[PDB]
């Protein structure tokens, strides 16, 4: 993972994702002791984005249909990049975080969000 | 993972818990004080409402402009909030309700102006933006009315030119020691109701005033408005 | 003939007593009201009230402006600015009480800032360091 | 000593309960403020320098003065010195009693009248 | 370097202290706000890519730009872009000075004036 | 630091200085977010005295030949005690704070204040 081998956009996307997740993990403690209202609005946005990102990393498998009864899925790499760029951009903020679970590709998520 | 780290953490948490419990007891003691103060002028505003009822009863032919609505426009929202944090969600809930109702006029595109009394209110309104015509801070647990006469006075002076349509007051309502509600009301127009006292047994002779009753209500009306805004702000302070 | 007198300020009660007669100086010069006089509502001025009783104590309360409704049934006064201090220009104590309230506000703000911020940030940032 | 130690023990326990209010502004309902003042003065009473063993008689006099609250009026910052002064006066003026309190330790009601009278005399006349 | 490192050292040291009160920006005076801002800017200038060693002149110019408050108008982001653009421009147009700074490593009023003039020239009439 | 070996006056003055320093440490201007404008002459004077004592800790030395002409100041113990007594009593509240830095002795600091 360095800009020469994989490119520039790949590196920027990965770095921003890791930064956001680290920020949320650090923030967890004051939430644990005090509560939610005290944090800054930007930190609330970081919390929601981190939750959505943590869910979007989930994906059903081909060899795990038996456990869950759901068919397997496959995602091309460019679709992963596009979905994460859109998520970090802020255009998928209004979509409920319950639609990001066990669905592959940004589009399936739109369909699931409409389904709810 | 060091043992001394855990020991330091537990000691610090113990001390913090003790001081927070002490602060909770302090806040419990302070709670009633304001409850009492509210009960003090509560009869005042109650007898004041009895007064304003008598005030509207006067000059039957004469009509004051405070009892009519001009084309709905120039909405003005007065915000009262804590000067310090750690008030739970009361500040954020009140501000969320404020912004959501602001969309209402914003929905039919009614121009929105706001005034603030709280420090968190001034911080929020500066971060959001816009221009504020009245800002106050460090009012106090029991602020004298003069501390707050300037904002309402300048607001009423601005409305006297007819530029504004009406003022949409915002404050919190204290139901019980555990329950509060972010409430938004309207104050500029006044309508009597259940004020039939002194009406079913009113004196036959007309109340003739040596002072001019034509203007006697005027000062009482402004007196009424300052009394009600003081009651609202002190109620919010007690709820805080 | 004694007369009850309930008159209070927006912030809190002002005075209440059995005063037999009163001569309002706010309006109409020295208008005398006695038990049995017709009810009247008048407008005060920035000057002390005049009321006398059998005990003879001169309850002189300075008020600046405000209105009043007086009747053998009740005597009431809107106390915008007013103190039971005996004579005009006696606010020094009032000023001292205002300064004491401001001092109490400063002390409570000090306690609030200290307790709310210092200890919580100390323990949270300590907890920010992971336990293991 | 047994009849007199209960007051100091309970006062110290009550003061230990109301701890954080010392750091905070003490403005509060009188009872709490009075308890805080008494706790401060009682914990100040316990100070003692080195190589000066107090006897039973002056111990009893000091503890009785503390329990009865004759040291409430005196400023806290000046309590300890005041303490010493009192013992000195009592030591010389009321010496015959101290030969009895130390040797017997009885708490016949009279011992109390004499101690109270001496305390009143010292408070009225002498100065610290 | 010895002359110039002190300002960044003290700014970073102070920014370490106000760290706990970082989730609570609203409850503080303007002085702490400005100190936190300066500490953030300084800690963001200390980020550099791998296999890209800077030369003594690069560090000198960057530190002088930081210390003299020439980055108070730029937001917390884009700091790296500003640093790179300034360094690149200074190598291209003021190369004769750069060489003198590299070879000698001296500090004098002429060098200060030249660095100030160059930074002022780059601050305008250029993009990041 | 026993009272008997060092003298009662030395013991009490050292204890007073330690208490002033500890009071200033617990009442930092960052500990109180409002900073200054609190406890006027109640804790303000404590802050000023803490600053003055902190500067007075500084002592020029012979070895440090920079800015110093081989001073080698071995200050008499009394002089230090009397200077700290004067500082505690408050007779130096008019002296500028910066005059208390790099001072050889209480007389030295008197001269440094009186020149300008």
């Amino acid at each position: 993972l360095d800009p020469l081998v994989v490119g520039q956009e790949h590196y920027e996307i990965a770095r921003a994702v890791q930064n956001v997740l680290q920020r949320y993990k650090e923030l967890k403690d004051i939430i644990a002791i005090l509560g939610m209202d005290e944090l800054a609005e930007e930190d609330k946005l970081v919390v929601y984005r981190a939750r959505k990102i943590q869910r979007f990393f989930s994906q059903p498998f081909h060899v795990a249909e038996v456990f869950t009864g759901a068919p397997g899925k496959l995602v091309p790499l460019k679709e992963t990049i596009r979905g994460f760029k859109g998520l970090l951009a802020g255009e998928y903020d209004h979509i409920p975080e319950q639609a990001f679970y066990m669905v592959g590709g940004i589009d399936e998520v739109i369909a699931k969000a409409e389904k709810l | 993972a060091n043992l001394k780290e855990i020991r330091a953490k537990v000691a610090s948490i113990k001390s913090t818990q003790k001081i927070t419990r002490a602060m909770q007891m302090v806040a419990a003691s302070k709670m009633r004080r304001a409850q009492e103060r509210m009960a003090q002028g509560r009869p005042y505003a109650d007898n004041m409402r009895r007064v304003i009822a008598h005030l509207v009863q006067a000059n039957p032919e004469y009509k004051h402009r405070y009892m009519v609505d001009r084309p709905v426009k120039r909405v003005g929202y007065i915000i009262v909030s804590s000067d310090r944090g750690l008030a739970g969600g009361l500040n954020i809930n009140l501000f969320k309700k404020v912004v959501q109702h602001v969309k209402a006029q914003q929905e039919q595109s009614i121009e929105v102006q706001f005034a603030l009394i709280g420090q968190k209110a001034v911080s929020f309104f500066k971060n959001y933006g816009g221009k504020v015509l009245g800002a106050t801070t460090q009012i106090g647990d029991a602020p004298s009315l003069e501390q707050l006469t300037g904002s309402v006075q300048v607001m009423l002076d601005a409305f006297d030119k007819g530029e504004l349509d009406r003022i949409y007051l915002v404050s919190n309502g204290f139901v019980n020691a555990m329950t509060q509600k972010p409430k938004v009301e309207q104050l500029v127009p006044l309508a009597p109701a259940e004020e039939g006292d002194d009406l079913n047994r009113t004196y036959g002779w007309d109340y003739i005033y040596e002072p001019e009753a034509e203007e006697l209500l005027n000062g009482l009306l402004v007196r009424y408005i300052e009394s009600m805004v003081y009651q609202g702000v002190i109620e919010n302070v007690a709820c805080e | 003939a004694t007369m009850q007198c309930d008159v209070v300020s927006v912030k809190e009660s002002i005075y209440s007593g059995a005063v037999t007669m009163l001569i309002a100086k706010g309006a109409g010069g020295e208008l005398g009201i006695l038990p049995g006089h017709a009810p009247l509502v008048t407008l005060l001025q920035p000057g002390p009230i005049r009321v006398l009783l059998e005990n003879g104590t001169e309850e002189i309360v300075y008020v600046s402006g405000g209105v009043l409704e007086v009747q053998p049934h009740v005597v009431t006064v809107l106390a915008d600015t007013a103190i039971r201090a005996d004579n005009l220009d006696e606010a020094a104590i009032l000023e001292a009480r205002k300064n004491a309230e401001q001092l109490l506000a400063n002390q409570k703000s000090d306690l609030d800032s200290a307790a709310a911020l210092a200890a919580l940030a100390e323990t949270a940032a300590q907890l920010e360091t992971i336990r293991k | 000593i047994k009849k007199l130690s209960g007051g100091i023990r309970t006062a110290l326990a009550q003061y230990r309960e109301l701890a954080a209010f010392a750091q905070f502004a003490s403005d509060l309902d009188e009872a709490t403020r009075k308890q805080l003042e008494h706790g401060q003065r009682v914990t100040e009473l316990m100070k003692q320098k080195q190589y000066a063993p107090y006897s039973i008689a002056d111990q009893a006099v000091s503890v009785y003065a503390s329990n009865e609250g004759y040291m409430a009026d005196v400023e806290v910052k000046k309590i300890v010195d005041f303490d010493a002064a009192l013992i000195a006066y009592f030591r010389s003026e009321y010496a015959p009693l101290m030969k009895q309190i130390d040797e017997t330790g009885d708490y016949n009601k009279d011992i109390e009248a004499a101690i109270k009278a001496g305390i009143e005399s010292f408070k009225a006349t002498q100065t610290y």
